[PDB]
DNA sequence: TTACTGTGGGAAAGA
DNA sequence: AATCTTTCCCACAGT
């Protein structure tokens, strides 16, 4: 099966 | 007495005049011994949606200007157990329950919440009851492998939460909030847990079927919004410290598991937060197979469920509760010509209601509480000049109908459910 | 400087 | 046997 989805890409620390 | 036209009104205008709530909570909880109490966690919570709130609030207030705050109540059907008061863009109230727990002198095996709701000036608008819950003793322990209720299938709806050494008071968890993972202190997430399959990134992305394990690489999708964080591979944690034992991929991830997740192209980094924010986390390695974490990094795994309700006064504004709501499960159609029966599977079915197969009603019976079977309404006298262009399917050309459940007083209950004239 | 309270983890017994 | 659940108990880090 196949998702859509926008990724958030957390920053970095 | 709901007239053929007012309901026209209504289905034209769904979101005007309907009330919608939802009680989220967890599928699980722990149970307390002796004089201690495990909180609920995440605490069960409850959102109203839909402007027919405000409406309903515009009729209760010119009803009692003539003869105020509405305040809510939650408990698990147990007598000795005090019910709690709750405290509060298309979200009209939010409230969350924060210190329920449930004690070793209850027995049971399942338990539900209810929830009761009432305004200020005493008028009930009444009770409504959230899905199955099951006590457990404590977070399972098993290696390998019958039940499956304890498992995490993919697909399926998950919270994750963060206790801070299990004090300083806070606990926070995953939710996204204007297209942002964050950690909140008083809402939480839904997301669907996926497992990633192959094909590396990003959008539109491969999944399998299956429960989840430890070592899996894994995809949290936000129910609400459809944001999801980037492929995660999910790892068991023991206090503070990663484990990366080949031998954790027999270990089913189970509800209330501590665990962690780390980035894919680094093995030391992980999802892991920061007051509010979601960050990525560098650990240092003391181990072949272990990692050190911060707090931050540990986080706590859940299946939840949500139970919703639908109705809207369509006449006048009632004298009694709208409570209980009715739900329909599934439709059974059988024969055929005109005669043929359909029914209706479900919960709360009460004499007192009519199925409306669009804006006409239908001949209805009654069997109990949790079925009804009635009549299906001859095609033609269901769409006209009035319904219609709402009715006929600008894709298909069939006629798609929504079925509705109203009650007397006047009160419908939209099912969630239209039906497809092909049979 | 003790009392009290959720929370996680370990001990013992039970299954 | 070995393993995992249930119940009881206490340390920890706050008020
Ligand atoms: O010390 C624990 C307490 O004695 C407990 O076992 C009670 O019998 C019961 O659970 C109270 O409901
Ligand atoms: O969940 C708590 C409940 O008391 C149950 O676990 C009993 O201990 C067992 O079901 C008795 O048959």
């Amino acid at each position: 099966r196949m998702i859509n989805a926008s990724v958030w890409m957390p920053p970095m620390e | 007495s709901l007239t053929s036209d007012r309901m026209i009104d209504f289905l034209s205008n769904k979101e005007k005049y309907e009330c919608v709530i939802s009680i989220f909570h967890a599928k699980v909880a722990q149970k307390s011994y002796g004089n201690e109490k495990r909180f609920f966690c995440p605490p069960p919570c409850i959102y109203l949606i839909g402007q027919g709130w405000k409406l309903k609030k515009d009729r209760v207030a010119q009803l009692y200007k003539t003869l105020t705050e509405l305040v809510a109540y939650i408990g698990i059907g147990s007598d000795t157990s005090e019910r709690q008061q709750l405290d509060f863009p298309n979200i009209y109230d939010y409230c969350a329950a924060k210190t329920l727990y449930i004690s070793d002198s209850d027995k049971r095996k399942y338990f539900d919440l209810n929830a009761q709701f009432f305004y200020g000036c005493g008028m009930e608008i009444g009770g409504f009851v959230s899905q199955r819950i099951k006590v457990i003793s404590k977070p399972s322990k098993k290696k390998q492998s019958d039940c499956k209720y304890l498992c995490i299938a993919s697909g399926t709806k998950v919270a994750l939460f963060n206790r801070l050494r299990s004090q300083t008071v806070s606990t926070r968890y995953l939710h996204v909030e204007g297209n942002a993972f964050h950690a909140s202190s008083t809402k939480w997430g839904a997301f669907t847990i996926h497992l990633f399959d192959d094909e590396q990134e990003t959008d539109n992305f491969a999944v399998r079927d299956g429960f989840v394990y430890y070592g899996s690489v894994v995809k949290l999708v936000d129910s609400v919004t459809g944001i999801a964080l980037p492929r995660l591979r999910i790892r068991k944690v023991d206090k503070q410290q990663v484990i990366l034992d080949a031998s954790c991929s027999e270990e089913p991830v189970s509800q209330l598991h501590k665990c962690a997740f780390q980035m894919i192209d680094n093995e030391l980094v992980y999802l892991c937060l920061s007051h509010d924010k979601i960050i990525q986390h560098q650990a240092t390695a003391i181990n072949e197979h272990r990692h050190q974490i911060n707090d931050g990094a540990a986080w706590t795994i859940i299946s939840t469920d949500k139970a919703e309700y639908r109705f809207f006064e369509a006449m006048g504004q009632v004298a009694n509760p709208i409570s209980p709501c009715p739900v329909v499960g599934s439709l059974e159609v059988d024969g055929h010509g005109e005669a043929s029966r359909v029914e209706l599977h479900g919960r709360d079915f009460k004499p007192n209601l009519k199925v409306w197969f669009g804006a006409t009603p239908v001949e209805t019976t009654f069997r109990s509480e949790e079925s009804l079977h009635c009549s299906i309404p001859p095609v033609s006298q269901v769409r006209n000049e009035q319904t219609h262009w709402m009715f006929t399917n600008r894709t298909t050309g069939d006629v798609e109908v929504p079925i509705s459940l109203v009650r007397d007083d006047g009160v419908v209950y939209s099912s969630g459910l239209t039906f497809s004239y092909k049979s």
